[PDB]
């Protein structure tokens, strides 16, 4: 069986080259097209190029002057460059083998890379409480949770005290604000009985800034 | 360029149903088509080539259909693996891929339970006012969330976030966060949001008071 693995840089400022790579193990290039494709958040997969020798590479016709698809032939991988990045070529990217007539759609892939552009600067989350109130007691159950905030770039983790709190638990997904920073809210629903007799602690991890946080939420 | 549209945009299917979605193509491509299966955070995974060819390893009750501008994907009997987002796929030219059909589950009606959450008096520090209402466990995924400051509708000063279908009970939770700048948060009493769903008998408010 055959592995693509994806790794390069995935956080980029605008103006710079993304330039990923794709190595392929349990089979060789030859005989073989290999492939780019990404897809920007919430919308469909785009081609961008594919490549079998060196010299003769294939490309999505608007992205042809800033592309350029390589073949590493010693190692087996294959890299992608994309120069002059804007917020506009923020999506994951995917590697791909496509392979010869009649047989042409793209398998196997890669895990894909997360590739986010900005001019945004790192940032540790703000954490605030969402604390639960006898105005929040839906008929036994009561809701809290934390507002993680202003962070840059994803991702959070999110747990509840440690890990022991799982049932009920919702994190959302995070939104990008017209800041340009990320912000995320995690809630649970508890018994309304165990409000005062129960700690409820949420705990938040932003590794690119390296920030830990644990936040009691206590009623009001 | 030639342009692939696939319908319907959504489908909600039980377990053990049959679905089938169409792709569409804007020109005549013979038998140049792929459908593939994307679960969220993964990559796509091959189900059919040459419009009505299984890749080996795909189960029997996947099968497609077509050729030049009419294709079709069916599934003869979902089960729960099976529910996800299915793009079509150009195989020469431009590549082009559909925008996709997601998949979801059916279950029955599932109004939401709505909570309300002050901005904390930790956040008013920092110049900024965050009011939180949450919409918890309901199906189906459409909801209206009005925001209301002193009865005023609000506009252009909320976000919202949705969770995919949990995959136990095929529910959705939905936050809608209000942002205002601490000035203005104090310069109003009533904070309200309304909420407008197919399990709710009439609008349910939430509100407090500053
Ligand atoms: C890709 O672009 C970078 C920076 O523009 C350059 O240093 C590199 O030689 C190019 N090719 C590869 C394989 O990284």
């Amino acid at each position: 069986q055959v592995q693509l693995q994806q790794w390069g840089a995935g956080l980029l400022k605008p103006s710079e080259t993304l330039s990923l790579t794709c190595g392929v193990y349990g089979e060789s290039l030859s005989g073989h097209y290999w492939s780019w494709v990404r897809q920007p958040p919430g919308k469909r997969l785009e081609w961008i190029g594919e490549i079998k020798h060196n010299g003769s590479p294939n490309y999505h016709p608007s992205l042809k002057s800033r592309v350029t698809i390589s073949l590493d032939m010693s190692k087996n991988q294959f890299s992608l460059n994309l120069t002059s990045v804007t917020a506009a070529d923020t999506a994951v990217y995917f590697c791909a083998r496509r392979s010869n007539w009649p047989y042409l759609p793209f398998d196997p892939w890669g895990q894909g890379t997360l590739v986010t552009v900005s001019s945004a600067s790192t940032k540790g989350p703000s954490v605030f409480p969402l604390a639960p109130s006898s105005k929040s007691t839906s008929g036994g159950t009561a809701a809290l949770g934390c507002l993680v905030k202003d962070y840059f770039p994803e991702p959070v983790t999110v747990s509840w005290n440690s890990g022991a709190l799982t049932s009920g638990v919702h994190t959302f997904p995070a939104v990008l604000q017209s800041s340009g920073l990320y912000s995320l809210s995690s809630v649970v629903t508890v018994p309304s009985s165990s409000l005062g007799t129960q700690t409820y602690i949420c705990n938040v991890n932003h590794k690119p800034s390296n920030t830990k946080v644990d936040k009691k939420v206590e009623p009001k | 360029d030639i342009q692939m549209t696939q319908s319907p945009s959504f489908v909600s299917a039980s377990v053990g149903d049959r679905v089938t979605i169409t792709c569409r193509a804007s020109q005549g491509i013979s038998s140049y088509l792929a459908w593939y299966q994307q679960k969220p955070g993964k990559a796509p995974k091959l189900v059919i080539y040459a419009a009505s060819t299984l890749q080996s390893g795909v189960p029997s009750r996947f099968s497609g259909s077509g050729s030049g501008t009419e294709f079709t994907l069916t599934i003869s009997s979902l089960q729960p693996e099976d529910f996800a987002t299915y793009y079509c796929q150009h195989l020469i030219g431009l590549r082009s891929f559909g925008q996709g059909t997601k998949l979801e589950i059916k279950r029955t009606v599932a109004a939401p339970s709505v909570f309300i959450f002050p901005p904390s008096d930790e956040q008013l520090k920092s110049g900024t006012a965050s009011v939180v209402c949450l919409l918890n466990n309901f199906y189906p995924r459409e909801a209206k969330v009005q925001w209301k400051v002193d009865n005023a509708l609000q506009s252009g000063n909320s976000q919202e976030s949705v969770t995919e279908q949990d995959s136990k009970d095929s529910t959705y939770s939905l936050s809608s966060t209000l942002t205002l700048s601490k000035a203005d948060y104090e310069k109003h009493k009533v904070y309200a949001c309304e909420v407008t769903h197919q399990g709710l008998s009439s609008p349910v408010t939430k509100s407090f008071n500053r």
